[PDB]
């Protein structure tokens, strides 16, 4: 939530998308479509499985201990071990619950960060022949067919070869 | 028309879950995992570990040679379980400081029992109780030895063992305390007793202390417990002039991975590296909150419920 | 201070507002004014208050415990209870010195964050009517009123109206 | 003009504040509140716990019944507060293992004393002394009997009492060590005293120290405390020939939220839930740096002075 | 890696930099060149000394403890000091991995943000004559000699002289 | 050409360093810094502190005043060191609660041994043994006084002694256990010894065990050593009647930083503020993983042996 694209300029989401995590949706001169890109949401489910599988893998082996149920009332040492107990769990638990406060957050703007890099992408190989609409969606003011938005999905967009036509269409 | 337009958006589900962050305290997220382990099988898996079900006796009777406890002769456990229905029904006794030699005895790992020769000359061998039939007549504990006057003297007992093997050995031995001052002097000619076992850095002198008890299996007498350890190149010598309940030999001393643990939890035939009181837990998250007490490769013991991370974007619906 | 935002191409702040914590300053063909935007000072006064009351709610109650004040010279019991509290206490300090360093860098880092979306918000809506001056404001090629800067600041700015008057200003 | 200008930006305020973040160690913001509570009010506040003030009298003395603490009976506390002008003004005793019974009796909350009829035939009881006045004549412990011989002879005391409730039992008793071995033989006409206290699973036996000692209020001689618990369902039996300080009844004991704390602070009638030895404290903040001896909802002792938190964006004045 | 700065749009890293951090390389009418900025690479420099400096900076000072290594076997207390001694290092490790893994990742995105905020000083100051090439790069519209770089590169690039030759050359 | 371009980019290393960060376990970085100290030097720095070699001698054996240990007279440390190849060459003797008095002894920081005047009438001084020879003739530890009977009789030692001082006395004396019960009456007249230390406020009762023991340098005898504390305005006193080792004067006691550490390493003239028992170690870095027994301002002991901060940008090279 710290780059605003995810509940930010991007109103909802799309429940029918169920290839992907991020996706891209165009309304063309022959219809519309829908596809995914697999990229982004590599490296995001990369990144969170590295975190995940991070966290899990254990540390401890413990074989024998002090006892930590008494059934009399002794004194000093019973006492002590007590004290040990209640200190040890009392500090165990806070980096229980700041751990996962922690790498909630970061997973949360990584993964809205991973939008917004899609985005700049996007908008940085539509060189001069599209305008941001304001709300996620690009107008491109050429005419591109199927096979026109197909080029800018797999990255080999060429801006140059109808620079003039989009020029002469958006700003005359 | 003779534009175009090309949308970019993220996926999201019906039903998501909620979260905490370092702002909010219930965001809701496309998916979240479990990470809090708290709920039980109800048994204790026997593999890997070797476990060892002590049904009716503790591990300081099973130590003494209980004649209701002579199945765990030699026994070798990697973690002993204690019954609460368990119970003596031997001579009542008594130890000073029973945690130190419960704990001492539960992480050794080994009830194995090496018999030596003593010579006691000058008394009576092998002495019995009515309070501890083994069969149909009389007994006693299985690894000691009760003596007493020898027709009409109780001389001065002095005696020795050498340690020249490479291996620590642990002696147990015991006093007599008497009900009243007329058993004193005819179990032991001498109106006092006294009790010296000594190594070459160490020395232990007890004395019996002559009174009354409650009844207990119908005696008023009592036996109190002492240990002692001897390390190789040490010697062992014991001297008495009476009270003295003599042992049989020595048990072995090892160290490693056992321990001890109050259950009451029957034991099957499944594969789990951790056990709880409560029977055997899976391993796979990093935290726990079922019990304190855990033997094994077990995750922690915290005091919430749960505790959910995310993995997945936020959760925004149409 | 990661966005650049606060600190960075905004020079200083402004003293002499007292209604929110971000705000708009217009120059107009009829003279200057000054007013503040709501949501996103509710949003990151929302946000701070949040954090605050998470950490500060209480969980510790304590009755009976251990000696920690001795008169005498006794022994082990005695090294193993100061043992047991200076280790308590140097492990709870470390977590006291660290919870904070880590929410002061977030919080700044959030209310850094908001001014940058702010101003992303208000670069999307004026379309290609205005050009950024690059120290924090815009330069609107076309003519308004004290009404069409606050049709900009509630969010219905209309950018196809003023579209061919702006770019025959600012092009030509 | 066919043009206009919109400029954003943020506040600022012309006094700031400093606060430390994970680069910089002064980094000045628009506000900050403090974490670390540091300053008490002075005095203990008796709402809503019940705080008692023993005012010259410590815990064992209002257990035992001096004379000049007899307001303490049947007293019930939630905190007992010990002051440091504490005396005693009885006969001179001791206690071996002091802090486990003081832990013991402070944990409990209350000294609610239910007093037994033991039959002690053949001895004289109700001893006094000259240094535990009470009133004009000579007195002695409210809780305890000192028996010596009746007439000519001392015979051998045997006791026994049953548990037939439902909670357990405390008994107090001791042990007297005379200065001579001519007041010995005058108060008791054994030559030696011994004392045995049993029960099912337990036994003490003392035997006096004949000595001098140095003079505490007019006396050598000293007294030796010792107590026993006796659980439900189990039984007491005590044995002796001399030198018996007979206990009079059984303290009941409970387990709940109770505890004792060294303090010279006066007491108030505020509303507070933490307390220190240096007075009530508030609890709004998660930390404190007062006093690291503490009881209720206290904040955690830290040894920082001050720690700020930024609740506000960063400070660029003009 | 939040920003998409390095490792993102920029390819790879000018092993030949020996100057500073961060820098400039441009082709020009007269030749090529290549130079540093300062202020980029100072900030960097300065918030990575700071935060190094601020952790190892030292905290404990011990005089007298418990003992930690036993030549025979007693019982409780000793099983009591080992469990305290156990504890202690077992709480100290998590915390000693846990301040690396957060401190590793704020330096290598704070490293990544100072990138992108030079690039966007950098396309704020070059209003409308050039273009972002989308690699890194800026196609300036009109003709510099070594002395208009070098005004890019202090800050003093006045666009207004040269708005009228790019305005003609890329848009026509 | 009539236009231009300019490029913007970030400088990459050849070779840079893996460091683990909370996405990734392994990223390449163009620069990391070391945090974990692993290394010792291998000797022991005798800079800033004051370290005393107790090289073939214990803390207890230069306490009681060894005849091997009489350079050890008043020695101040600031953190002794004990070494394997200690041992013992005098009377053979046992202390109960051996580690208390070591760690009493060993944050004092001092032997300053005080001489005082007692005296014992009715006894014979200066006793000696041939397992303690002082030079070409019989003798005995140097700070204790065994007294046996004089010509014919042994009479009941009562003696005082008062601090007038202001700081804390520590009075070191000892029991003689014999070896028969002839050996007993040849030394003290009477046949059952007893030894009483008391102060106004605490008192040591101690009673002789008669028994054999296994051989140590000749002897079967032994001999317990207790230690009494006199805090100033208190008072000694000292009763017996057989089988007393009396002291012959106090040690100061006194408060500071002060230690002991055993280890087998040379010491040499550098300056290092950290000591382990493997040598002096830098303290540079905040974490090390050499021991966890340290002296001064040492680095905390991790589980970890390697940790990379990473001090530079992303490694990505041509
Ligand atoms: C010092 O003081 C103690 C305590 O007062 C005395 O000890 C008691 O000693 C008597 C012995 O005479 C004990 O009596 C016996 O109890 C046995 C167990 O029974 C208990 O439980 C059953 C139910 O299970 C009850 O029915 C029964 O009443 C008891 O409460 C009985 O089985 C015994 O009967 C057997 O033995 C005696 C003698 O062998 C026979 O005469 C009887 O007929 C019967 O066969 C007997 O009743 C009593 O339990 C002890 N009490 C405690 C608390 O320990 C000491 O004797 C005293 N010492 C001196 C020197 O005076
Ligand atoms: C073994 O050794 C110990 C120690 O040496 C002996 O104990 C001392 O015993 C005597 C008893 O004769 C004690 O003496 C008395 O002290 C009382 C308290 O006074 C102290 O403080 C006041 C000031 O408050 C001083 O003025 C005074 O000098 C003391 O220092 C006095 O009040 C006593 O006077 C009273 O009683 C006696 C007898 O009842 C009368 O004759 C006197 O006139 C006077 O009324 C008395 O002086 C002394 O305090 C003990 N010392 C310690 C350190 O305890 C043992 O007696 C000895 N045992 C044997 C068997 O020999
Ligand atoms: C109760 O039981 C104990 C244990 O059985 C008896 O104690 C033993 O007592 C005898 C005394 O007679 C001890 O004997 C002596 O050992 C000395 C040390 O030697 C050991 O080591 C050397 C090698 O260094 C070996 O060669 C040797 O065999 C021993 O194993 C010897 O130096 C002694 O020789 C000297 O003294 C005696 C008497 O002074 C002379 O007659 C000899 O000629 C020689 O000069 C002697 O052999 C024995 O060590 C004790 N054992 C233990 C384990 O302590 C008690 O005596 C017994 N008590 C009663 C009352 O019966
Ligand atoms: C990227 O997508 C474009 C979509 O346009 C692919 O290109 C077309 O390729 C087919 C196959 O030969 C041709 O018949 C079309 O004429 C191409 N159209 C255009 C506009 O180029 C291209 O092959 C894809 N490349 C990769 C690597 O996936
Ligand atoms: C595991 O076993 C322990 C001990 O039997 C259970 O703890 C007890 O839980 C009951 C019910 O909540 C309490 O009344 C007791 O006071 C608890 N005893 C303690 C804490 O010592 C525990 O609930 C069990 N856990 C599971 C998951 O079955
Ligand atoms: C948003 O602000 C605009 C400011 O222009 C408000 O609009 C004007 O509304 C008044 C009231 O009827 C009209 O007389 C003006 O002609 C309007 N001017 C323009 C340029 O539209 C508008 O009402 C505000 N909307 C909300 C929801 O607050
Ligand atoms: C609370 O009370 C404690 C104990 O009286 C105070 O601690 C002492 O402070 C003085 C002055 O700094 C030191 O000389 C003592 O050594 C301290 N005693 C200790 C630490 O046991 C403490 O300062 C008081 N705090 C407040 C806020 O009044
Ligand atoms: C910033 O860089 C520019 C580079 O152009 C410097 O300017 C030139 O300054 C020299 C020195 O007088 C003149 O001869 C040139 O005609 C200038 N060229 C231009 C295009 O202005 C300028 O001095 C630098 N300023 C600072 C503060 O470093
Ligand atoms: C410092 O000294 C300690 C103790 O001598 C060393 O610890 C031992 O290391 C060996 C070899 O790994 C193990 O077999 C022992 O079990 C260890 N003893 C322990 C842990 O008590 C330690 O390796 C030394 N460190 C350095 C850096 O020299
Ligand atoms: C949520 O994640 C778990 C593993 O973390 C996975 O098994 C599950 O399929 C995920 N949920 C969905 C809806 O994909
Ligand atoms: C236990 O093991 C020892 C040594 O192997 C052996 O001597 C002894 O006989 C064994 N016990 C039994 C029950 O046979
Ligand atoms: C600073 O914050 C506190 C509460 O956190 C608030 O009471 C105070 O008014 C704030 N300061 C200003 C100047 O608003
Ligand atoms: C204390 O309480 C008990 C039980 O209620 C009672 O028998 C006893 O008399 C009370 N004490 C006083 C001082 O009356
Ligand atoms: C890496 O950093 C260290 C100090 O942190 C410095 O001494 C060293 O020169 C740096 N490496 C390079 C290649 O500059
Ligand atoms: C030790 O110090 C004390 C007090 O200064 C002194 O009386 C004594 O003689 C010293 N010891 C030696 C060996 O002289």
């Amino acid at each position: 939530g710290l780059f605003g694209a995810i509940a930010g300029f991007i109103e909802n989401g799309w429940e029918g998308m169920i290839d992907g995590w991020y996706g891209f949706r165009h309304q063309n001169s022959e219809g519309t479509g829908q596809a995914a890109d697999l990229k982004s949401t590599q490296a995001a489910i990369d990144q969170i499985n590295g975190k995940l599988n991070r966290v899990i893998e254990k540390t401890n082996e413990k074989f024998h201990q002090i006892e930590k149920e008494f059934s009399e009332v002794e004194g000093r040492i019973q006492d002590l071990e007590k004290y040990v107990e209640d200190t040890k769990i009392d500090l165990w638990s806070y980096n229980a619950e700041l751990l996962v406060a922690l790498e909630n957050q970061h997973t949360i703007d990584l993964t809205d960060s991973e939008m917004n890099k899609l985005f700049e992408k996007t908008r940085r190989q539509l060189r001069e022949n599209a305008e941001e609409m304001g709300n996620g969606c690009f107008k491109i003011y050429h005419k591109c067919d199927n096979a026109c938005i197909e080029s800018i999905r797999n990255g080999t967009y060429d801006h140059d070869v109808y620079r003039d036509e989009a020029l002469n269409n958006r700003f005359q | 028309n003779s534009t175009a337009t090309l949308c970019l958006g993220h996926h999201a589900v019906p039903n998501g879950t909620l979260v905490k962050t370092i702002t909010d305290d219930q965001i809701e997220v496309t998916n979240a995992t479990e990470l809090v382990q708290s709920s039980s099988t109800g048994k204790i898996c026997n593999n890997p570990h070797r476990i060892l079900d002590g049904i009716d006796c503790t591990l300081i009777d099973a130590l003494l040679g209980d004649p209701h406890c002579d199945v765990f002769q030699n026994e070798t456990w990697d973690l002993f379980v204690e019954r609460s229905k368990a119970f003596s029904n031997c001579y009542p006794y008594d130890v000073p400081d029973y945690a130190s030699l419960r704990s001492l005895v539960a992480s050794s790992g080994t009830l194995e029992f090496i018999t030596e020769g003593f010579t006691w000359t000058g008394v009576t061998q092998n002495g019995g109780s009515n309070a501890c039939k083994r069969g149909p007549g009389s007994g006693f504990f299985s690894r000691l030895n009760w003596l007493t006057k020898s027709g009409s003297t109780y001389p001065v007992l002095n005696v020795t063992m050498p340690n020249n093997d490479n291996f620590d050995k642990l002696y147990i031995w015991g006093i007599h305390h008497p009900s009243t001052n007329q058993e004193q002097t005819s179990l032991y000619v001498q109106a006092s007793g006294r009790v010296t076992v000594s190594t070459r850095r160490s020395q232990q002198t007890i004395i019996p202390n002559i009174g009354s008890r409650p009844w207990v299996r119908g005696l008023s007498s009592r036996i109190s417990i002492y240990w002692t350890i001897v390390k190789p190149g040490d010697v062992l010598v014991i001297n008495s002039n009476g009270n003295l309940i003599a042992p049989r030999g020595y048990f072995k001393m090892r160290t490693g991975k056992s321990s001890i643990m109050r259950s009451d939890a029957p034991i099957d035939t499944c594969i789990s590296e951790c056990i709880t009181p409560n029977g055997s837990i899976p391993n796979d998250k990093p935290f726990q909150n079922v019990n304190k007490i855990t033997y094994g490769a077990c995750p922690k013991y915290v005091k919430q419920n749960t505790l959910k991370l995310a993995t997945g974007m936020r959760n925004v619906p149409e």
